RNA sequence: CCGAGCCUGGUGAUAGCUGGUUGUCCAAGAUAGAAUCUUAGUUCAACUUUAAAUUUGCCCACAGAACCAAAUCCCCUUGUAAAUUUAACUGUUAGUCCAAAGAGGAACAGCUCUUUGGACACUAGGAAAAAACCUUGUAGAGAGAGUAAAAAAUUUAACACCCAUAGUAGGCCUAAAAGCAGCCACCAAUUAAGAAAGCGUUCAAGCUCAACACCAAAAAUCCCAAACAUAUA
RNA sequence: GUUAACCGUGCAAAGGUAGCAUAAUCACUUGUUCCUUAAAUAGGGACCUGUAUGAAUGGCUCCACGAGGGUUCAGCUG
RNA sequence: ACCUCGGAGCAGAACCCAACCUCCGAGCAGUACAUGCUAAGACUUCACCAGUCAAAGCGAACCUCAAUUGAUCCAAUAACUUGACCAACGGAACAAGUUACCCUAGGGAUAACAGCGCAAUCCUAUUCUAGAGUCCAUAUCAACAAUAGGGUUUACGACCUCGAUGUUGGAUCAGGACAUCCCGAUGGUGCAGCCGCUAUUAAAGGUUCGUUUGUUCAACGAUUAAAGUCCUACGUGAUCUGAGUUCAGACCGGAGUAAUCCAGGUCGGUUUCUAUCUACUUUAUUCCUCCCUGUACGAAAGGACAAGAGAAAUAAGG
RNA sequence: AGAGUGUAGCUUAAAAGCACCCAACUUACACUUAGGAGAUUCAAUUGACGCUCUGA
C-alpha cells in the first residue's frame, strides 16, 4: 500500500543568479534562498524570502567577511556568547562594487 | 571473560526508519578496523559482505569448543548487526511500498579483522579453528597472525615496487590514456585495480 | 565552497557544546560534584557566604553547576522553666563543584575555613541526594 | 578536490579537547572587539578592504 | 556517471629517463605540433567530438599543424588519447617566399623546404 | 445472423482505433519537461526544418559559488564558426541495450524507476550467427596501396626410519579412578624419555607421539569446424 | 460462569419454533459409524457447531408417473 | 491504497531529476489596521496560467510564518467587495450499478495457456566437522554455516504470438535424460548366514491388473524381479476422447434494494478440415523349479553363492 | 660569594590595553549601568637598591 505519501514537491530553483565578476544593473536579483547561505553586504538588499538584489549597477563580489549580528535578534547574540574568547565566526557576503559614478557636472549655460 | 560475548540479533532498541541497501559499506577496503588492538591473531576478512546473526554464532560457538579460556581469549571486531533488511511477503507482485523488516546485519569489507585472538600460544595453535571459521564465513577470509600480516604486506610492496611491466592500471587510470574512464568506475581511482564490487583480488598490482 | 581552499571557515558548532562519576585515577584526581552546604540561622549571611564561595569558585577557574537554596525549617521551640515560644528558622544554601586536582582541594578547603562568617557551618559531601 | 587552506584559518589554534575549561565571551562587547581586530588585519581570502579600501613632564602632570 | 575527466598535472611533467627515451629538450622546447588523429569521434562524448573538429581533426590520417601553447594543449589534453602528437622540427630553414610550393611533411615530422624527386 | 425485425432516408453517421495513402533526384533532420475524464490522445514547452536580421556562440584560466566522491556552474585567453533574435510551419511528445552513480526487487531477471555518457532505431569491418560490445562514418568508378578493431588460456595432493627403562598405581578428589573423568602441582634418576600430546582401558594393560641413539562434477533429438606442441615478427 | 438444565448480564421488533440435516445446501470434508465391494473421494441407513438448514422464498412425509440425475441384483453381450 | 500544497533523503559541491521509493508535515494561527498609492530593475517550480522580490518617488512613521490554497463563466452586491473537501484539488453547471444475453473497434503496447529470462522458493552434490550412532565426528544420519550445479514446483518478469500458438486428465504411439525402481558388475558396512543400509559403474531389456476418484495425485485390494524420477508446447486433439474445464438453461447456500454476482456446490450443454510442402512408411531378456543341500556360514533359529539340468513368462520373427 | 635580570596581576604596549575591586540589577553567577584603585627601584646607553637561581 505504503504508508508515506505525499512529498511530490518540485525543486524551487533557488541559487545563485550572478556569479562573481557579473555585471549586474540595479534592482536585479543576485542570489535566491531559504536559510542565509549567502548574506547581504555592500550595496546588496534583502527581500522577505532573504532573497539578495542588487542596489547599485555594477560588478558582483564574494567574500568571506567577520559576522557581527544585531544585538536585539538574540538567537546569534546567544551563540555569540556562548564561543571561546579568541573565536570569530566568518560568513560569506556578496558585495556589489559600484561601476560608473553617481553623476557628472556638465555646463548648462554661460549667463 | 576470555570468552566470546553472546551478540544478539538485531538491536534492543529497533529502528522504524527502513534503512536503503547502500551497498558501498560492502564495497572496497575497511576504513575502521584494519590494525590490532591487542590480540596477537585474527581472522582477516579478504572481502566484503554482510554478515548474519547465524554466522556470528557460529563464530562464536566454534571459538568457544576450541578455546583454552585460562591460557587463551577472544574479541569481536565487528559490531553486533545493525543495518536492517526488508524482505517482502512470499510470493508478491512487484511494488506497493518498500517490505517491512526481516532481519539486521552487519556489513564487512575486505581488510577488516573480524575476530582477534591472544594469550599464552603460537599461530600455530590457534591456526586450525581460526581456518574453519573463515572457510564457514560469507567471504574470501583468512587466519592471519600479526607477523604473517606483515609478511604479506611487505610481499605486496614489493609486488608494487617489483614489477617489469610498464603499465600499471592506476597510470592508466588517473592519466585516462585510453579514455578508459568510459569504462571504470570513480571509484576505480581510489580502488585501483585490486577492488571488485565485494571481491578483491589480492595478486594484482 | 568545498573544492576551494577556504571550506568551512564559517564552521563555528565545533566551537560550542550543545548537548556525576568521582574519577580518582593513579595521577590525575577528580572529585564528583562537592555540594556545600552552607548552614546559617541569618537569612542575609549564608547568602553572604554563599556568594564569596561562588567568587572564589569563578577566580580559580573551577566549575560551579548549580547554587540552589534548601528549605527554611521551622524548628519551633518551648522555653521551658512558663511556655515562652521562640520560632527559630535555620537555612541551607549549597554551591555545587566538579573538577579539583590532589592540591588544590585542600588549599580551598584552608580559604573555606579562613573565611568562615559568624555563626555559620560547613557541610561538603557528594551529590546524591533528593530535593 | 579539496585543497588544502593557503595560509591559517581562522579559529584553529583556540579549539583543543577541554572546551569548557576556556573562557569565552560572556558578553558582546569583547566579541564585537575581536570582531573589529580581525576585520583590521590583512588575511588571504579577499574581502572587503581589496575591493573597497619626559619623566620630568609626566611626573608633573602627575602632580598636576 | 560518467565524466569530463580532470587529469592532474604530475601526468604532465618529464623525467630525465623520458627525455632520454624521446627526442626533445625541456630547454629550447618545440613552437609547434603536427597534431593527426587516431581514433573516431565515435562511441564517445559529445565534447570530445566537438574538441576534435575545432582542432580541424575530422579526416584521420591527415595531419594538422597547431601552436605548443597552454590553451591548445589543455584542448589537446581532453582528446589526447584520440590523436598523436609529434613536434613539427624543420631541419632546413622554415618555409620564405621563393620555397612555399616546394615542401613536404614527411613521416619523423619535418617540413622539408627543398623537395626534388631525384636520389642522392 | 431478435438483449429487440427488415427496408429506405437522415448517413460520405462517428471512429484519440486498425488498415491503406501511387513519378525521379538531392538536401537538413532523433525522443528535457506541462497540464489534461489524461497517459492508445493533446495543447504548450524542448528538439527539429525553412526564409530572414545579426553579433557574438561554443571551447574556456586565475578569482569566486554554507553552514548543518566523480564532477558542475561561472569563466578572460586560445582553437574555431556560428549562436541569438525575427517571420512561417509541421512532426517527435507509447523507446531499447551497454558503461557509470543510485533507488525498488532476491546486492533475481532480456525485471522496474531516476541521473551522466555511449550506441542503436543510418553504411561498413569485427566479436561464430548478433540492434544496443569494439573499429569506423560525407558516399561514385578502378582487376591499386597502407591500416583499424579483430584468433582464450589452463592440469593440479608419496613421504619419513628407529626406540621407549625407572621415584610413581604423583597427591587431592574418587566405590575405582594409575601419563591420560575434574582440579591443584608439573618436581625429578640414569647419555636421554611430558607428572604426558593422540587413540585405548570398567580401573589396570597394551598401541603410538614428544626424547636418546642412527644418519572437482550431472539433463533430456546428435559430440561439434577439420586439424596442429619444432625453419627464425 | 455453574457437555451443560441453571445462574449473572446486555442489546432486539422478534430473537430460527416444528421439522429435517454432511443434503442439488461457503468452507473445514475422504466429517464419524453400520450395511454394500477382495478393495468404495460412489450408493443406502444412522449420528449432529447447519455459526451460511428451516416452513406458500413453503418445511417435512408419501401413492403413482419421469428419454430428469444417481446407486444396484441377475442376465446379456466384441 | 493514492489524486492539491510544503520540508528532508534518494539527488554528497550552479539549476533540474523518477517510482504504488524512504520520512515528516499543510488545508492555519498570531500581530497589525499606511496589510496606503505608485514604480526603475530582476527571479520563477523546466510551457502557459499562476507565483516571488524590489531601488527611487508620492503619502505616512520616528509584518511574523515553510505549506496554510482554487481559474473562467455565473451568482450575491448602490459600491467596495464575497461566494466551492469545484480535495478526481488547471475545476464538465448537474449523472449509477450490472451484463455468462451481449456487441463493435483495437491490443501480444496488457493478462490466462505454452515458450523465453531469472532462480527467491524447490531439488542435488561437495566443503566444514558441532551433534546423534554403549565408545567412535566420515557403517549410517546430521545442526550452524560455506562453494557449486539443476531447471521437476510455487511465484516474479511481460520479451514472441489476441487478422487465435486450442486447455485438465485418459487412450494411441512413444523419442530422450539418468539424478538406477528392477536386472548386471564392484567398494564400504554397526556385512557370520539369510535380509539389509550406503557409495561407485551401467540406460542393451523391463518397469502389472483392479475398487474409489473428471483428476494428476491419493488411499485401499491383489500381485510383481520391479511396479523408478523427470523431460519432450505440464510429449502426442489437422490421431481419438471431452468425464472435468472456458459460454448461453437451471436449482441450494451466501452476497446484493435489484439487474446480477461467488478463484462455492450441483444437473444440462455442437470438438470443423479432401494433406500443397518437409519428415517418415521390413536392421533376446526375465522369473520359477530340481539338484548343489538342508552343504558353505551359524552355538541354535535359521540358511547361501557360483557350476549344472529342467520348465515357464514376456518381447522379436515366422 | 657568583649568574639572570627589574612597566601595577600579565604583555614581539609605548605611562596603554586587558586582567582587578565596591555598588545597583541579580536565588547566585553572568551581562549591563554607575563608581574605585593602581605602576619605569634610584643617580649620570653606564653605575648603585630589589627579587629569582646557585653555593657557604
Ligand atoms: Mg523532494
Ligand atoms: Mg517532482
Ligand atoms: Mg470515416
Ligand atoms: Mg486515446
Ligand atoms: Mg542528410
Ligand atoms: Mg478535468
Ligand atoms: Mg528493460
Ligand atoms: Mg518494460
Ligand atoms: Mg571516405
Ligand atoms: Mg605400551
Ligand atoms: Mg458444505
Ligand atoms: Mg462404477
Ligand atoms: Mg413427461
Ligand atoms: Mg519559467
Ligand atoms: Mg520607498
Ligand atoms: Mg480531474
Ligand atoms: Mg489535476
Ligand atoms: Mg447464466
Ligand atoms: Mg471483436
Ligand atoms: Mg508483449
Ligand atoms: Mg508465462
Ligand atoms: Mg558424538
Ligand atoms: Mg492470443
Ligand atoms: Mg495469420
Ligand atoms: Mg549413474
Ligand atoms: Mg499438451
Ligand atoms: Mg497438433
Ligand atoms: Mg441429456
Ligand atoms: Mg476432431
Amino acid at each position: 500500500s505504503s504508508k508515506n505519501l505525499g512529498g511530490k514537491s518540485s525543486g524551487r530553483r533557488q541559487g545563485i543568479k550572478k556569479m562573481e565578476g557579473h555585471y549586474v544593473h540595479a534592482g536585479n536579483i543576485i542570489a535566491t534562498q531559504r536559510h542565509f547561505r549567502w548574506h547581504p553586504g555592500a550595496h546588496v538588499g534583502v527581500g522577505k524570502n532573504k532573497c539578495l538584489y542588487a542596489l547599485e549597477e555594477g560588478i558582483v563580489r564574494y567574500t568571506k567577511e567577520v559576522y557581527v549580528p544585531h544585538p536585539r535578534n538574540t538567537e546569534a547574540v546567544d551563540l555569540i556568547t556562548r564561543l571561546p574568547k579568541g573565536a570569530v565566526l566568518y560568513k560569506t557576503f556578496v558585495h556589489v562594487v559600484p561601476a560608473k559614478p553617481e553623476g557628472t557636472f556638465k555646463l548648462v549655460a554661460m549667463l | 571473560k576470555p570468552k566470546l560475548r553472546f551478540i544478539e540479533r538485531a538491536p534492543l532498541v529497533p529502528k522504524v526508519r527502513r534503512e536503503p541497501k547502500n551497498l558501498s559499506d560492502i564495497r572496497g577496503p575497511s576504513t575502521e578496523a584494519t590494525e590490532f588492538t591487542e590480540g596477537n591473531f585474527a581472522i582477516l576478512a579478504l572481502g566484503g559482505g554482510y554478515l548474519h546473526w547465524g554466522h556470528f554464532e557460529m563464530m562464536r560457538l566454534t571459538i568457544n569448543r576450541s578455546m583454552d579460556p585460562k591460557n587463551m581469549f577472544a574479541i569481536w571486531r565487528v559490531p553486533a548487526p545493525f543495518k536492517p533488511i526488508t524482505r517482502k511477503s512470499v510470493g508478491h507482485r512487484m511494488g506497493g511500498g518498500k517490505g517491512a523488516i526481516d532481519h539486521y546485519v552487519t556489513p564487512v569489507k575486505a581488510g577488516r579483522l573480524v575476530v582477534e585472538m591472544g594469550g599464552r600460544c603460537e599461530f600455530e595453535e590457534v591456526q586450525g579453528f581460526l581456518d574453519q571459521v573463515a572457510h564457514k564465513l560469507p567471504f574470501a577470509a583468512k587466519a592471519v597472525s600479526r607477523g604473517t600480516l606483515e609478511k604479506m604486506r611487505k610481499d605486496q610492496e614489493e609486488r608494487e615496487r617489483n614489477n617489469q611491466n610498464p603499465w600499471t592500471f592506476e597510470r592508466i587510470a588517473t592519466a585516462n590514456m585510453l579514455g578508459i574512464r568510459k569504462v571504470l568506475s570513480p571509484y576505480d581511482l581510489t580502488h585501483k585495480g585490486k577492488y571488485w564490487g565485494k571481491f578483491y583480488m589480492p595478486k594484482r598490482v | 565552497y568545498k573544492t576551494k581552499p577556504t571550506h568551512g571557515i564559517g564552521k563555528y558548532k565545533h566551537l560550542i557544546k550543545a548537548e556525576v562519576r568521582a574519577i580518582n585515577l593513579g595521577t590525575d584526581y577528580e572529585y564528583g560534584v562537592l555540594n556545600i552546604h552552607l548552614t546559617a540561622y541569618d537569612m542575609t549571611l549564608a547568602e553572604s557566604y554563599a556568594q564569596y564561595v561562588h567568587n572564589l569558585c569563578n577566580s580559580l577557574s573551577i566549575k560551579v553547576e548549580e547554587s540552589y537554596a534548601m528549605p527554611t525549617k521551622t524548628i519551633e521551640v518551648l522555653q521551658l522553666q512558663m511556655l515562652l515560644d521562640s520560632v527559630l528558622t535555620t537555612h541551607e544554601r549549597v554551591v555545587q563543584i566538579s573538577g579539583l586536582s590532589a592540591t588544590f582541594a585542600e588549599i580551598f578547603l584552608e580559604i573555606i575555613q579562613s573565611s568562615l562568617p559568624e555563626g555559620v557551618r560547613l557541610s561538603v559531601k557528594e551529590h546524591t541526594e533528593e530535593d | 578536490r579539496r585543497t588544502p587552506p593557503l595560509g591559517p584559518m581562522p579559529n584553529s589554534d583556540i579549539d583543543l579537547s577541554n572546551l569548557e575549561r576556556l573562557e569565552k565571551y560572556r558578553s558582546f562587547d569583547r566579541y564585537r572587539r575581536r570582531a573589529e581586530q580581525e576585520a583590521q588585519a590583512p588575511h588571504w581570502w579577499r574581502t572587503y578592504r581589496e575591493y573597497f579600501g619626559r619623566t620630568q613632564q609626566l611626573l608633573e602632570r602627575k602632580q598636576a | 556517471k560518467f565524466t569530463r575527466s580532470r587529469i592532474p598535472e604530475k601526468v604532465f611533467q618529464a623525467s630525465p629517463e623520458d627525455h632520454e627515451k624521446y627526442g626533445g629538450d625541456p630547454q629550447n622546447p618545440h613552437k609547434l605540433h603536427i597534431v593527426t588523429r587516431i581514433k573516431s569521434t565515435r562511441r564517445r562524448p559529445y565534447w570530445e567530438k566537438d574538441i576534435i573538429k575545432m582542432l580541424g581533426l575530422e579526416k584521420a590520417h591527415t595531419p594538422q599543424v597547431h601552436k605548443n601553447i597552454p590553451s591548445v594543449n589543455a584542448k589537446l589534453k581532453v582528446v589526447k588519447h584520440l590523436i598523436r602528437i609529434k613536434p613539427l622540427k624543420l631541419p632546413q630553414g622554415l618555409p620564405a617566399e621563393e620555397n612555399m610550393s616546394n615542401t613536404c611533411l614527411k613521416s619523423t615530422g619535418e617540413l622539408v623546404v627543398q623537395w626534388h624527386l631525384k636520389p642522392v
